[PDB]
RNA sequence: GGUUGCGGCCAUAUCUACCAGAAAGCACCGUUUCCCGUCCGAUCAACUGUAGUUAAGCUGGUAAGAGCCUGACCGAGUAGUGUAGUGGGCAUACGCGAAACUCAGGUGCUGCAAUCU
RNA sequence: GAGAACAGAAAUCUCCAGUAGAACAAAGGGUAAAAGCCCCCUUGAUUUUGAUUUUUGUGAAUACAAACCAUGAAAGU
């Protein structure tokens, strides 16, 4: 019994680990892209602050 | 990116290529529709390099249909090898398709011009084809405004000027000026014309030529079609990829 | 190999951004007009700034565009002022390049204190045959990657004709 | 969608109302949506449609005009007409039946074989 | 079979990267007296297809790619839900019955006319 | 985003990306060779005859024909 259940659960754990590895690679590069975009956005809104720019009227 | 691609909304294929304008197309094709079938006929003129196209189209959910179609490559049979894309040549093609359609309907009807994407300008070859067709006798609505020689400074028109344009007067006077001023550009731009040694009165007579010829037989003497379907197909499949 | 994939000059735009609007603009007007042969274009201000000392719709610059042999002729007579020595920069990513000159009198035109002195910015756009696909109306498209201009190709063309240097 | 204009609508035809957001003109009738009415007259620009609207406990008759963009042909009577034509054919064949419809009947006797399908016994 | 023109359905067609395209055409491309318009024959207008090019565009294949579409004895007869009971302290009985996700597969199909080794 | 003398985060110029993230009387629908900006011409925001929905009172919007008109080469509006 201990022989049988451990190869079956081991194969299933292999499937689990492949799923997890894949999802984490994808979300990792996604997170890197979003983080660089966030930093770029922060840097541009840093210099836009020097502009007076009442956003309302039309100037 | 993924989100931008997903939220993207593609236009129609015929629009993604710069080929049609549905804004104009609906105003054309849409009928009164109190009258039910009443198919609306439109003459479609198109200019590519080296060749002109003039067709008469009805459109339907099958997608459309071509009852009559002519091109400028037919005019060598009618008496002109040269200048197929010019104003007079498109005028001749329009007269050709008009007499053709009037022959097939047997009357000697009402067709609406399609401009395409070409700009509406005074002295345009689309309006030359218009005048050819109206020549032919199909009643198309139009105004004398956009024919060439329309003095923009007032509401008048000189018929002799567009008569000269029909006969090919601008190309002829440019030939004369470039000839008696130079021969480099002349030999470059008029090699066939130079080998032929054609006149101004000459070329007007040739256009009269071709006019009477299309009035004689507009019945679409078709091409000879050497090397029938399977030859073309197999030779093209030699160079067509496959998965 | 390059039978048609060459790198001709397309056009040069010469621009004069003035601190003030008026007869100074008209004089810069006249300068570019006499340099080109044709009539230039007056550009207004987009919005008010109040630190550069201007306001909306104030006619604060004048510029002109030139195409043809005239463009590269004027380009060479202007680059004589910069004595054929640009920088690693002054070349865009997409394959264009420009510079700026003070004392416009350093190309042919004399002092003439009638009017004064102006500086101007040259910018020069490069291409090959086939740019019409993104400029026409019917049939509009875009150009492939292999045929795209680039800083490297332009810099090589420049270390070639005009026989210049990069200076860093 | 240009196929929403090459659509003949003769007096008598039945159509559903489903107005699309893409045309601000003639957006009709907030609750006339997914409701069916036959066409009484047609002009340019236009089609007539009548609907039996109930108020209290009587069906009164509301006639209306709509742009062609919102209306749509109804497939309500497809099986009705198919069955009518098939009934004509079957009546001709009889003249040479239960052409009426019938609900799902109890399935009849049959035989189930065991050639390669031996029954597989099992448990929870 | 290839291509051009007009279209229908509107990503199975779109995006990204690379490659191939005999012939046909299409396209870049050559010129600016007139019709015309441009700050600027770059666009638009006109002329000859002559000087010349498949480089580009366009067409087609390719990617354990993105997306888009289809299907699943995929999820699952699960969740949820209508009805009954002196059933327990949520199951049972007769019934109805999903979706997301996951997995797999695919990557434009066509109408009219004309034309080509 | 890259790039150009004075000129910098914002003055003017050029190129690339950019399904709308802009504008159309502030988190929303609809609109991209437009329903947006600029340009050309006009002032149909005009009279007569009836029809429909909102609503018995009107008004509002809606389609519908005849005329005078504008517009575009035209379809048509």
């Amino acid at each position: 019994l201990k022989a049988l259940k451990d190869e079956k659960e081991e194969a299933r754990q292999a499937k689990i680990t492949m799923l997890k590895e894949r999802r984490e690679k994808k979300e990792e590069n996604e997170r890197y892209e979003r983080l660089a975009a966030k930093m770029h956005a922060k840097k541009v809104e840093r210099m836009r602050r020097r502009e007076k720019r009442n956003k309302a009227l039309k100037e | 990116s993924s989100a931008y691609s997903s939220r993207f909304q593609t236009p129609f294929r015929r629009r993604r290529e710069g080929k049609t304008d549905y804004y104009q197309r609906k105003r054309l094709v849409t009928q009164h529709k109190a009258k039910y079938n009443t198919p609306k006929y439109r003459l479609v003129v198109r200019f590519t390099n080296k060749d002109i196209i003039c067709q008469i189209i009805s459109s339907t959910i099958t997608g459309d249909v071509v009852l009559a179609a002519a091109y400028s490559h037919e005019l060598p049979r009618y008496g002109i090898t040269h200048g197929l894309t010019n104003w007079a040549a498109a005028y001749a093609t329009g007269l050709l398709i008009a007499r053709r359609t009037l022959q097939k309907l047997g009357l000697d009807f009402k067709v609406f011009l399609d401009i395409g994407l070409q700009r509406t300008t005074t002295g345009a070859r689309v309006f030359g084809a218009l005048k050819g067709a109206s020549d032919g006798g199909l009643y198309v609505p139009h105004s004398e405004n956009r024919f060439p020689g329309w003095d923009f400074e007032t509401e008048e028109i000189d018929p002799e000027l567009l008569r000269s344009y029909i006969f090919g007067g601008h190309v002829s006077q440019y030939m004369e000026e470039l000839a008696d001023d130079d021969e480099e550009r002349f030999s470059e731009l008029f090699k066939g014309y130079l080998a032929d040694d054609i006149d101004a009165d000459s070329l007007e007579d040739i256009y009269t030529s071709a006019h009477e010829a299309i009035r004689a037989d507009p019945a679409f003497k078709p091409t000879e079609k050497k090397f029938t379907k399977e030859q073309y197909a197999a030779e093209s499949k030699k160079y067509r990829q496959t998965k | 190999q390059n039978p048609m994939r060459d790198l001709k000059i397309e056009k040069l735009v010469l621009n004069i951004s003035v601190g003030e609007s008026g007869d100074r603009l008209t004089r810069a007007s006249k300068v570019l007009e006499q340099l080109s042969g044709q009539t230039p274009v007056q550009s207004k201000a987009r919005y008010t700034v109040r630190t550069f000392g201007i306001r909306r719709n104030e006619k604060i610059a004048v510029h002109v565009t030139v195409r043809g042999p005239k463009a590269e002729e004027i380009l060479e007579r202007g680059l004589k002022v910069k004595e054929y020595q640009l920088r690693d920069r002054n070349f865009s990513a997409t394959g264009n390049f420009g510079f700026g000159i003070d004392e416009h009198i350093d190309l042919g035109i004399k002092y003439d204190p009638s009017i004064g002195i102006f500086g101007m910015d040259f910018y020069v756009v490069m291409n090959r045959p086939g740019a019409r696909v993104t400029r026409r109306k019917r049939c509009k498209g875009t150009v492939g990657n292999s045929h795209k201009t680039t800083k490297e190709d332009t810099v090589s063309w420049f270390k070639q004709k005009y026989d210049a240097d990069v200076l860093d | 969608h240009l196929s929403t204009y090459l659509k003949v609508y003769k007096v008598g035809d039945i159509v559903d109302i489903k107005a699309n957001g893409s045309i601000q003109k003639g957006m009709p009738h907030k609750f006339y949506q997914g409701k069916t009415g036959v066409v009484y007259n047609v002009t340019k620009s236009s089609v007539g449609v009548i609907i039996n609207k109930m108020v209290g406990n009587r069906y009164l008759e509301k006639r209306l005009n709509l742009r062609v963009e919102h209306i749509k042909h109804s497939k309500c009577r497809q099986e009705f007409l198919e069955r009518v034509k098939a009934n004509a054919a079957k009546r001709a064949e009889a003249k040479a039946v239960q052409l009426k419809r019938q609900p799902a009947q109890p399935r009849e006797s049959r035989i189930v074989s065991t050639e390669g399908n031996v029954p597989q016994t099992l448990a929870p």
